[PDB]
DNA sequence: AGAAAACCCTTTTGTTATATAGTATTTTATCCTC
DNA sequence: GAGGATAAAATACTATATCCTGGTTAAAGGGTTTTCT
């Protein structure tokens, strides 16, 4: 439940930021954080901490 | 020429983070780098209960926005104040700045 | 998702099997999945051969071009130091003012022909990137990438992250491949065969 | 340290030029992917 | 009208790991060759 | 002198009997709201 939850207030992020218009380096960071918590979801502790 | 640059920085608290690195420049006194830090707020409003109020949101939420010139005396200043993650940039050596096209939108949606 | 993920089992699970698909490095994945640096999606050619030949008279006037502002700005020096020589002749300064302004004149030549060199070496460097510029080829150093892009903003896709793979997949033939490592196989010997 | 022959073969192959050279060194192996600048090399030195 | 106690949200220096034994894959370092 | 090939080292992953009972299960900080004086 935890890690979905994460998932999703991620993705519910980067869509607003996506929508609303940013620059690109901050829409990049985002979607290595959605990248991360997707990893995670899916084997916590394989990549980094 | 001060390009812009951006520093992550905790959840939640910010306007610290800004106050501090202020505070910070003010110390080691190297006001000719540092020209300007600031954290763009937007106000919206939104219906509670049948009752128009107000609200604050702050659009690029969780980052600080920040003048800096690239001298690695600046990095480690920066680096240096406390609830201040990293530079999210193209690497860890140097940062990457925002391109002037993007500093153009965000100001002219900040005066908006 | 409002962007492209990719699986976590066929990206880190040793031998990393995207990895072979692709033939890249895990470390190359590694960075190119968790935006820490560019990769060349798709590469234009042919049409290349013609704006190559057109591309490096143009590079040809560009270099020469920047080459007479310099030559400009060392002759507006060179104005500088003659002056300079008018002020040490003139008056009574002895071997004291003439070393310093000597020297610096001296010292500012020679970082203007550094300063030269390096911008001439920097678009030597574009020309030999552009002219040897292959797909699944990594472009660390984003300012280098932005230099490329700008100034040759076709006969090249470059994207970074999960989406780039992806753009790699779709442009990826399962037989030429095949082929090619069956020929390996069959030939190459060594490490190579063992790859 | 002139009494033992491993201490003088360490010493012909150190690479090692100077002092600051030293602390940049170990700069970038106690703490990777960082600027190095002699000021905070010594300070974390120290600190550590 | 101001102060104090009660909601609603968010999120969690490098720590301390006293490991072995086996295998399997990536660096890298150095040696040999042209 | 430069490039390729092979040992070396350096990391990355995997495994290490059966069964039973007892105590705990979040805190802490910031921001916002309501009642009492």
């Amino acid at each position: 439940n935890d890690l979905y939850r994460r998932v999703i207030n991620r993705n519910n992020r980067l869509k607003r930021l996506i929508d609303l218009g940013a620059p690109e380096i901050i829409v990049n960071n985002e979607k290595r954080m959605l990248q991360e918590s997707v990893d995670a979801l899916f084997d916590n502790g394989r990549r980094g901490r | 020429k001060k390009r812009w640059y951006v520093v992550q920085a905790f959840s939640g608290f910010e306007g610290r983070v800004a106050t501090s690195l202020r505070e910070h420049i003010k110390l080691h006194n190297m006001e000719d780098l540092f020209g300007e830090v600031m954290v763009p707020t937007e106000e919206v409003v939104e219906i509670r209960g049948g009752q128009r109020r107000k609200s604050e949101r702050k659009f690029f939420p969780g980052y600080v926005l920040v003048q800096m010139v690239m001298n690695d005396a600046s990095w480690h200043l920066v680096r240096s104040v406390p609830r201040v993650m990293g530079f999210i940039g193209g690497t860890s050596d140097r940062p990457a700045p925002i391109s002037d096209k993007e500093v153009d939108a965000i100001m002219n949606r900040l005066q908006q | 998702l409002a962007a492209p993920v990719t699986h976590i089992w066929y990206f880190k699970g040793v031998p990393s099997r995207l990895g072979y698909l692709l033939d890249l490095a895990p470390k190359d994945l590694e960075k190119i999945i968790y935006f820490a640096a560019y990769v060349i999606t798709s590469v234009d050619e042919e049409m290349r051969h013609n704006e190559l030949s057109t591309l490096e008279a143009e590079m040809a006037v560009e270099r020469k071009a920047v080459e007479d502002q310099r030559d400009g700005e060392l002759e507006a020096r060179a104005q500088k130091l003659e002056a300079d020589l008018a002020e040490l002749e003139a008056e009574g300064a002895k071997a004291d003012a003439r070393r310093k302004v000597r020297d610096g004149g001296e010292r500012e030549m020679r970082q203007i022909r550094d300063r030269a060199q390096r911008e001439l070496d920097r678009l030597e460097d574009i020309w030999s990137t552009f002219t040897k510029l292959a797909p699944k080829q990594l472009i660390v150093d984003e300012n280098l990438y932005r230099e490329l892009v700008d100034r040759y903003g076709e006969y090249f896709t470059g994207a970074m992250g999960a989406e780039s793979i992806q753009k790699l997949i779709e442009n990826f033939d399962i037989d030429a491949e095949a082929e090619s490592l069956r020929d390996v196989i069959r030939n190459g010997k060594g490490q190579k065969k063992l790859r | 340290f002139g009494f033992s022959e491993i201490m003088r073969s360490t010493l012909e192959k150190d690479n090692t030029v100077g002092t600051d050279e030293a602390l940049l060194d170990i700069y970038r192996k106690l703490r990777p992917g960082e600027p190095p600048t002699k000021e905070s090399a010594q300070t974390l030195l120290e600190n550590l």
